[PDB]
């Protein structure tokens, strides 16, 4: 039976692996075997991963095939796209051939475009009232756009406009800066959370803030 | 030779001194409707020189950005003088066509149009409503329409264009343009030729047919290779349209036919 | 559907004919065969273009509907004459513009009770109707119309091998369209704008007919489900005006197209 | 016309469309040895079209301050494909050529090559120690060699160079380079033609011989006319060698020669 994972970002850059799981049951196991993968794609006919015996790469030569070839396994096989440009989606498919009832799988497909970066600048000086001390937020270089929130201490934190994309080469990019309005303190832990559900924990910045004369 | 022709038709001539040959669609020579192919047992009206002679149709101007024209026959004929008379007061009428295409620049200038003639050249709507494209918009007359470089959905439940919104790479209708040289055609590549000459003989399922309810043929120009010159980002050389109906003749006279129109 | 020409062997060149050079301004193809640009031998061809001949590309049964009547107004069904509703059939059909052809159909009827407990009945008897259009459609499994004292009628026996009849050309032009730049109506100037309206590129409202269904036996409380898979045969070809295949997915009768727009994949302009 | 033409060898075609005709040197075509004309008594092998095809030698640019290059045959041949397999494998080769030179430019171009074509090509040293160019200096090969303004004499008694110093106005032998003209030979002028080709016969005082210790023609390449453009101090234009062996014909098969190099 089919039961393929692969609905993957797919992280940009890049480069991640396009798998294919397909577990077997159980009692009637899966022979001839071969493995064919068909891009979506302007498919007339081919950008392909077949695996008769020997892994036979169909003309995109940025490809890396890892399975357990020439021999047998079966088919738990995972592909490699690099690279490194945005050959984007579209999408892929995966299909198996079988002596019993399996020349046949599914079609499974996701997500691709890049992750950005980060860092923070406050400044200027204090002639108020009433907007800017002033704490920006800069965020550069991912197409699709990182979520930036500015968030602070307190209740003086709804102030928060954006520069939107101006794009860079193939990639996004932005700058959320507060305002933030007036008068005193350094000295607050104004966090600034750029996200893209990329790496680990979303780029958590804090800062200060400058206070003059 | 292959490149210097003149060709005459009533009271009107045409010469050129950059011809690249010219086509006669499938090999065939328009014709009259043969005793054992006729329909209609009225005695038919053949204008002959009034009709069958060559007719200017406004002339569209090529830019680094345009993505393609098109014009539907007789359609774009239907005001050119006695033609679009005798085609408004017949029921049934029958034509071919002699379809010269001109367009002219120098020796540094470069781009490659093709010009292909469609036999039923039927074009994709805009809509979620299938066929839903208004007649008044499948016929705009001489001014033709226009090709785009993507597909846009109309919304306006309210008041619907019902127009066509006819993709360039998708050949209007959903198939792939780099295919459409199985259709009779010329390719007007500045740095060897002036203009495209097809002879279209009548094509259709019956021998005659109503020509304000059906378009026989299609004519589709697409820049293959954009229009550049020297360094002039700025550039427009006019492409002007130059059709003649062949073997004209008409059954069922009546009183004239007005269409709705816009 | 024939034999294809022997490679005469061809020596070198040096010469002022250069069929290698052309100009496809022209409109036309270059015909050259290898010999013109190198050194052939003499090869003796046996192979034929048998199977590519306009009649072995159609000679195949293809789908066309799947009409289904449950024996428990559903105890018969009318299908509208179409060869639009699958896509294999169709898009085959559509590299021309015209066509000629007598049709085989040929009817695969399959049922079964839809509970895996409960229920039986005896063996099934349908008919199928052909209703040319302008003939009176049933309202009822029962009424009037089925005595088809003048429509075609075919009675199927279930169990039995697939039933088929054959139709002659029956168009009222000399060729099928495939396509048809055009409308039905001319809206004429001064009438209301719900005047002289049709859809693009429609012909008849009704230009087949249609095909009403039903199983003859008297209906048991019984959950049962019929299915008959209407397979038709173009025999006896003649086609005309190629044209390019479709390349995006179906969306309707027409040539209308939304969704899959960008069938190409990517690919390196310098990779193998 | 004496402008187009099309060269077939084996699975190679050349095709021009600005020729200034064809020289077929001394009038004779290449030809295989004649039995009459036999020496060696075993059975020849002939490769035929492995061989006797078309072969594109390294692309050199032409500047304003180029003073000329030169090849030697088999010599530039001896790693190219089959040939110079055969050519190694046997102790005695002869074979004819088609030298096909390529070079293209544009009308607002100016300059003037003359193609040589010189049996016996025997090129100046530089020492004064006579005959003292070493065999590896002697057969470059496909990349071939390069003619001098001036003669400038090679002084390191510890390392002598042993090369070749040809100076281009003494056609690189102690001769008047305008004289050169009694040499098959053709002219690429930039206004007139785009290449220059030459049939040689094999040429020689034997019907075979070693085509490792011997060359039997020479192509010199002198730029009469300077390469001039518009206003561009800076124009470089290549000059592609394409050369097709013909009638080859091998005798004394042995083991491979592997000859020293640098
Ligand atoms: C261009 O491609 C075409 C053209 C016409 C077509 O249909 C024309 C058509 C007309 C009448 C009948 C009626 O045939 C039937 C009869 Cl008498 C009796 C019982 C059953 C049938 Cl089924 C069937 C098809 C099709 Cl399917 C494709």
């Amino acid at each position: 039976v089919v039961q393929a994972p692969t609905q993957v970002p797919g992280f940009l850059g890049d480069s991640v692996t396009l798998p294919c799981y397909l577990q077997v049951p159980n009692m009637e196991v899966t022979h001839v075997s071969q493995l064919t993968w068909a891009r979506h794609g302007e498919s007339g006919s081919m950008a392909v991963f077949h695996q008769t015996q020997g892994p036979s790469y169909s003309e995109s030569k940025r490809l890396e095939f890892v399975a357990a070839r020439l021999g047998a396994e079966l088919r738990d096989a995972s592909l490699r796209m690099f690279g490194l440009r945005v050959e984007d989606e579209g999408s892929y498919t995966c299909l198996f051939v079988t002596f019993p009832q399996g020349s046949r799988s599914v079609d499974i497909w996701l997500r691709v475009l890049a992750k950005p970066q980060n860092t923070a600048e406050v400044q200027k000086v204090q002639l108020t009232g009433e907007p800017v001390p002033m704490a920006r937020c800069v965020s550069t270089g991912g197409r699709p756009p990182a979520q930036i929130t500015w968030h602070s201490d307190l209740g003086g934190m709804p102030q928060t406009s954006q520069v939107p994309g101006f794009l860079s080469g193939t990639v996004t990019v932005t700058s959320l800066w507060i305002l933030v309005p007036s008068s005193q303190v350094d000295g607050k832990q104004v966090t600034c959370k750029v996200e893209h559900e990329s790496f680990e924990k979303p780029q958590l910045l804090t800062v200060s803030l400058t206070v003059y004369y | 030779s292959v490149r210097v022709m003149q060709l005459t038709l009533g009271n009107s001539t045409i010469t050129t001194q950059e011809a690249a040959n010219s086509v006669v669609a499938y090999g065939r020579w328009p014709e009259y409707i043969k005793d054992s192919e006729a329909n209609p047992v009225d005695q038919p009206t053949e204008p002959d020189v009034a009709a069958c002679r060559f007719y200017t149709l406004d002339t569209v101007t090529w830019r680094k950005e345009s993505r393609g024209w098109w014009w539907k026959l007789p359609d774009a004929l239907k005001d050119m003088g006695l033609f679009g008379q005798n085609m408004f007061y017949h029921y049934l009428g029958r034509a071919g066509y002699t379809v010269h295409v001109q367009c002219n620049a120098s020796k540094f200038h470069q781009g490659a149009l093709g010009v292909f003639a469609v036999p039923e050249m039927c074009l994709a709507g805009d809509s979620t409503t299938h066929m839903f494209t208004k007649y008044e918009n499948a016929n705009p007359g001489e001014k033709g329409g226009e090709f785009k470089g993507s597909f846009t959905l109309d919304t306006n439940a309210t008041n619907p264009a019902r127009n066509f919104c006819p993709v360039d790479y998708l050949f209007g209708s959903g198939v792939l343009a780099g295919n459409a040289f199985v259709y009779p055609h010329q390719i007007i590549n500045l740095r060897t030729n002036n203009c495209a000459t097809l002879v279209l003989p009548y094509v259709n399922s019956l021998s005659i047919d109503s020509m304000t309810k059906h378009n026989n043929w299609g004519i589709a120009i697409l820049p293959l290779a954009p229009l550049d010159f020297a360094t002039e980002s700025s550039t427009e050389i006019p492409i002007t349209l130059t059709i003649a109906p062949m073997c004209c003749e008409f059954n069922g006279l009546r009183n004239i036919t007005v269409p709705r129109t816009q | 559907a024939n034999n294809l020409p022997d490679t005469q062997s061809s020596g070198p060149a040096h010469s002022k004919e250069t069929p290698a050079l052309t100009a496809v301004e022209t409109g036309a193809t270059n015909p050259l065969v290898p010999s013109d640009t190198v050194q052939t031998r003499h090869v003796i061809q046996k192979r034929t273009r048998s199977e590519s001949t306009v009649e072995s590309f159609f000679a195949r049964g293809a789908c066309v509907a799947i009409i289904e009547v449950d024996n428990d107004s559903k105890l018969f069904s009318v299908w509208k004459i179409t060869y639009k509703d699958t896509v294999q059939l169709r898009r085959k059909l559509e590299f021309f513009t015209y066509s000629r052809f007598d049709m085989e159909f040929t009817f695969v009827v399959t049922s079964n009770y839809t509970d895996a407990n409960n229920g039986h009945a005896l063996n099934q008897v349908y008919q199928i109707m052909y209703i040319p259009p302008g003939a009176p459609i049933p309202g009822k499994w029962n009424d009037y119309t089925w005595q088809t004292s003048s429509n075609p009628s075919v009675f199927y026996t279930y169990g039995a091998p697939p039933a088929r009849i054959s139709v002659p050309y029956v168009g009222i032009a000399n060729a099928y369209s495939h396509f048809y730049d055009g409308f039905a109506k001319v809206p004429l100037a001064g009438q209301a704008s719900t005047e002289g309206d049709s859809l693009y590129g429609a012909a008849s409202l009704n230009d087949f007919g249609s095909l009403a269904v039903r199983v003859v036996n008297d209906h048991n409380p019984t959950k049962l489900t019929s299915k008959i898979r209407v397979y038709m045969k173009p025999k006896h070809v003649r086609v005309w005006c190629p044209r390019p295949p479709r390349a995006v997915p179906y969306y309707g009768p027409g040539v209308d197209y939304k969704d899959g727009l960008a069938p190409l994949p990517g690919k390196g302009l310098t990779t193998y």
